[PDB]
RNA sequence: ACAGAG
DNA sequence: TCCAGCTCCACTTAA
DNA sequence: TTAAGTGGAGCTGGATGCTCTGT
């Protein structure tokens, strides 16, 4: 990430002293001490799933006491939860249900 | 079943780690910096694909910035760290930048030169059988991956198909392809014509154009020559080297 | 890995075995029908396997003209091949007196090892494969039809029938893949059975020039 | 930089994308005005 | 490098890669509390956003005029510098002036209680100047350091500098068109 | 008049947050090496920042 | 050099 | 407005 | 340490439908 200096406002490059790293400028004396933990995250975008589940896909997420699907009042469907894009959005529920003469999907 | 297929679609097509990655973050330290990037292995798992850390370590420093492999680490069954170094080339230790936005544009599995494909389906009642479309330029790789079978595969490009299959393959690529370009659009031209222009084509073992260049390496004649394009060019060189030509 | 990387130990060989069929070595039934299950018998799976000196071909001799008539096939272990290793194969074939061999890298090979198989000698006469061509046999393939080497005693029939040179045919270049698979040189010429869309059959001719 | 960051803009992806041209600007010596004008006297062509 | 990687079946645990993750970058050499070491809270480097400064810890809605004037009023008692921009002509005329109908601004008026601010129902705020009613409205949020300075030149070539505060919020002040139309169209 | 204020003001040196070994430097390369009788600085460091 | 026509 | 040749320059191997 | 063979990038030069009918 751009950190820039409170002094001449010149961008900062990292660079190494004799008992820390530091933010350094090149053009005035202002340094600073990476004293602690400091992150910057991405989280850039992942694939597509749609087209990655369909047809009888290695899905675990079934339990016992599971709830039965609300068309078909049978526990005959998988439920699943997943990120769409990145991890930092709150996982989306989906199932689809497959019973003989019925097919059907479901949100 | 499809299930054999997506494995081979994910074989060939670019997957980015990028594509994989669910965030990657630099670490600022009071005795080091890297670069820390974790692999979403559920969206492996989904994906079915032989991509783990130990591959990811593989498929950096392959053209990139020439790092080392010592530079990255395993720690975890998903983190990998890559510690930078100076470039010393018109570059600053400040490079972590680069890598930040750098490092999700390599690749771990498939083919480079693959944009995308598609699974495709034929609609007859008598069958379900799974066809693959690899919108590629790369013939010799499609050929090579486990599970698609090499003796059944072709290509429009007839560069590809004469540098692959050899010469005599790309006359029957150049064949099939006139006649179904002129087939899609509703004319109709017996084979023998177009079996000319490509034997036309093919008959010094090298696939020849129909421009200035392929005819300059097929006919003889300076007059034919230089009587088509660029004709004072052909008029000096004929000078040049004395040549004689024949009025046949 | 360690299924898909025996499966391509399984290929090569296997290629190179028809391939060797083809030219006309000998290679008995019980090499061509070499099953995967039983290619985990002479050598298992990676770290027991051995690429580089156990999975060499010397067994093939010219069963037609001479059994002295004879051909290397080596796999080179590491994926860029340098001109020391070209002389620790040519060390081996000078002390064995072959005349003929092989190479299958596994990613290329380095510019002067290259220019180096062209001034060896015109007597040790190598041929560089990549072993990503012979994962699948060009000549199986459905656009490529059959190829026939032809004698000369047959080129001398093809010139007095149309009264030609052997300049005036078409022509095939010394670099194609399939002039490659049969290892012709310049001079030889090729006999190719297109295939129709009847029931028949058109013979052409090429020249390797 | 900050001010010309500033004008340019201050999201996170528009700093990416710029950041790749101030480290081109500190490569070479130009911190100054005029030292920016030497730099450009020395590109024009002469009339 | 090795090129045969070799893979498996088993599912990694979630925690595992967490506490891997965790024992990758979490120790610190922080025990170094020496003086060069140390480091000053009030000069931390900025980050880009200036409303948004603090990258590093010890660990937003748009405002309007009748939000703000409620703020200074009821919730502390304590001034705030306003700096309001006003239309380029106000409805005055210049006092013996040596004139031609030109521009009357605040340089020309004198002292006095100049006009009267009316804040009504359902956040407009008009700027009554007289016989003419004017709109208010927020101007750009200035999230940076503005300071109210004095400048007094007492005597030839020195004199005296003051501080009187700091600025942060901005007026923008413009005739109501519509209202001053609808008197008489054209 | 043309209204044109020029600041100056003064950063400590005893802070972490000033590397004397770069404020060495930039002094040396600004000042006369020991000249002083018209200079920026009036030490041996840079102790200013002019608005 | 421009406009037409098939 | 689009596309093959020609020439300059870094980039590894090898001695 | 450096000689050398070969990649990649920018510059360069060529080409772009057939006629009549008039001003
Ligand atoms: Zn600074
Ligand atoms: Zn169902």
């Amino acid at each position: 990430m751009l950190l820039f200096c409170p002094g001449c406002g010149n961008g900062l490059i990292v660079e190494e002293g004799q008992r820390c790293h530091r933010f350094s400028c090149n053009t005035c004396p202002y340094v600073h001490n990476i004293t602690r933990k400091v992150t910057n995250r991405k989280y850039p975008k992942l694939k597509e799933v749609d087209d990655v589940l369909g047809g009888a896909a290695a899905w675990e997420n079934v339990d016992s006491t599971a709830e039965s699907c609300p068309k078909c009042e049978h526990p005959r469907a998988y439920f699943m939860q997943l990120q769409t894009r990145s991890a930092d959005e709150p996982m989306t529920t989906f199932y689809k249900c497959c019973n003989a003469q019925c097919g059907h999907r479901w949100r | 079943d499809a299930d054999y297929a997506r494995l081979v679609k994910g074989r060939i097509e670019k997957t980015l780690l990028g594509e994989i990655s669910e965030y990657i973050e630099e670490v600022f330290l009071p005795d080091d910096c890297f670069i820390l990037v974790k692999l979403s292995l559920e969206r492996i798992r989904l994906l079915r694909l032989e991509v783990n850390a130990e591959t990811v370590r593989y498929s950096i420093c392959t053209s990139k910035l020439r790092v080392k492999p010592g530079d990255v680490a395993v720690h975890g069954e998903a983190v990998v760290c890559v510690t930078p170094r100076e470039n010393s080339k018109s570059s600053m230790y400040y490079v972590l930048q680069f890598l930040k936005e750098d490092l999700p544009k390599v690749v771990v599995q498939g083919i480079p030169e693959v944009s995308r494909a598609v699974i495709h389906i034929d609609e007859q009642s008598g069958k379900e059988k799974y066809k693959l479309l690899v919108e590629g330029d790369n013939l010799r790789a499609v050929m090579a991956t486990h599970g698609v079978k090499g003796t059944r595969t072709t290509s429009n490009n007839t560069y590809e198909v004469e540098k692959t299959l050899g010469i005599e393959a790309a006359r029957t690529t150049i064949i099939n392809e006139i006649q179904y370009t002129m087939v899609n659009h509703g004319m109709s031209i017996d084979r023998r014509h177009v079996m000319l222009l490509s034997d036309l084509m093919t008959y010094k073992g090298e696939v020849l154009g129909i421009t200035r260049f392929g005819l300059a390496k097929m006919k003889e004649s300076v007059l034919m020559l230089a009587s088509f394009e660029k004709t004072a060019d052909h008029l000096f060189d004929a000078a040049y080297f004395g040549q004689k030509d024949s009025v046949c | 890995d360690d299924e898909e990387e025996t499966y391509r130990l399984w290929k090569i060989r296997k290629t190179i075995m028809q391939l060797c069929h083809d030219r006309g070595y000998l290679v008995t039934q019980d090499e061509l029908d070499q099953t995967l299950e039983e290619f985990k018998a002479q050598s298992g799976d990676k770290p027991s396997e051995g690429r580089p000196r156990r999975t060499d071909l010397t067994v093939l001799v010219a069963h037609n003209d001479d059994p002295t008539d004879q051909m290397f096939v080596f796999f080179p272990e590491e994926p860029k091949v340098g001109i020391k290793t070209i002389k620790v194969y040519c060390q081996r074939m000078q002390e064995e007196n072959i005349t003929r061999a092989l190479i299958v890298v596994q990613q290329g090979m380095t510019p002067s090892a290259k220019q180096s198989l062209v001034d060896m000698a015109p007597k040790y006469i190598l041929e560089q494969f990549l072993q990503q061509e012979l994962l699948i046999n060009i000549t199986e393939h459905e656009l490529v039809p059959e190829h026939v080497v032809m004698t000369k005693e047959e080129v001398t029939e093809l010139l007095a029938r149309y009264k030609l040179r052997e300049n005036q045919l078409p022509r095939i270049q010394a670099g194609d893949p399939v002039a490659r698979y049969f290892g012709i040189k310049r001079g030889q010429v090729v006999k190719i059975i297109r295939p129709s869309e009847t029931a028949g059959r058109y013979i052409t001719y090429r020249l390797v020039q | 930089d900050q001010e010309i960051v500033q004008m340019i803009g201050t999201e996170e992806h528009v700093m990416a994308a710029f950041g790749p041209s101030l480290e081109e600007c500190q490569k070479a010596q130009i911190f100054t005005q005029m030292q920016a004008l030497k730099y450009i006297g020395n590109k024009v062509r002469r009339q | 490098r090795p090129e045969v990687i070799q893979s498996h079946s088993i599912f990694e645990q979630g925690p595992a890669e967490m506490m891997k993750k965790k024992g990758n970058w979490d120790k610190t050499v922080d025990v170094s509390d020496m003086g060069p070491s140390h480091i000053i809270n009030i000069k931390k480097e900025k980050r880009e956003t200036d409303e948004e400064t603090k990258q590093i810890l010890r660990m937003l809605p748009k405002d309007v005029s009748v939000a703000e004037l409620l703020r200074e009023l009821s919730l502390t008692k304590e001034e705030e510098l306003l700096f309001l921009q006003l239309p380029d002509t106000l409805p005055g005329q210049p006092p013996t002036q040596d004139i031609a109908e030109n521009a009357c601004t605040l340089a020309d008026l004198t002292e006095g209680q100049v006009g009267k601010l009316l804040i009504r129902k359902s956040g407009r705020v008009q700027l009554l100047l007289g016989k003419v009613t004017l709109d208010v409205t927020m101007g750009t949020a200035c999230s940076f350091l503005q300071e109210l300075v004095s400048v007094g030149l007492g005597d030839s070539r020195t004199g005296e500098m003051t501080v009187l505060g700091h600025v942060k919020h901005k007026l923008v002040c413009s005739p109501d068109f519509e209202s001053l139309l609808d008197h008489k169209h054209r | 008049k043309q209204q044109k204020v020029e600041l100056e003001m003064a950063i400590d040196t005893l802070n972490p947050n000033y590397c004397r070994s770069k404020g060495e430097q930039i002094a040396l390369n600004v000042d006369g090496a020991c000249a002083d009788e018209t200079s920026t600085y009036s030490s041996k460091l840079m102790d200013k920042q002019t608005f």
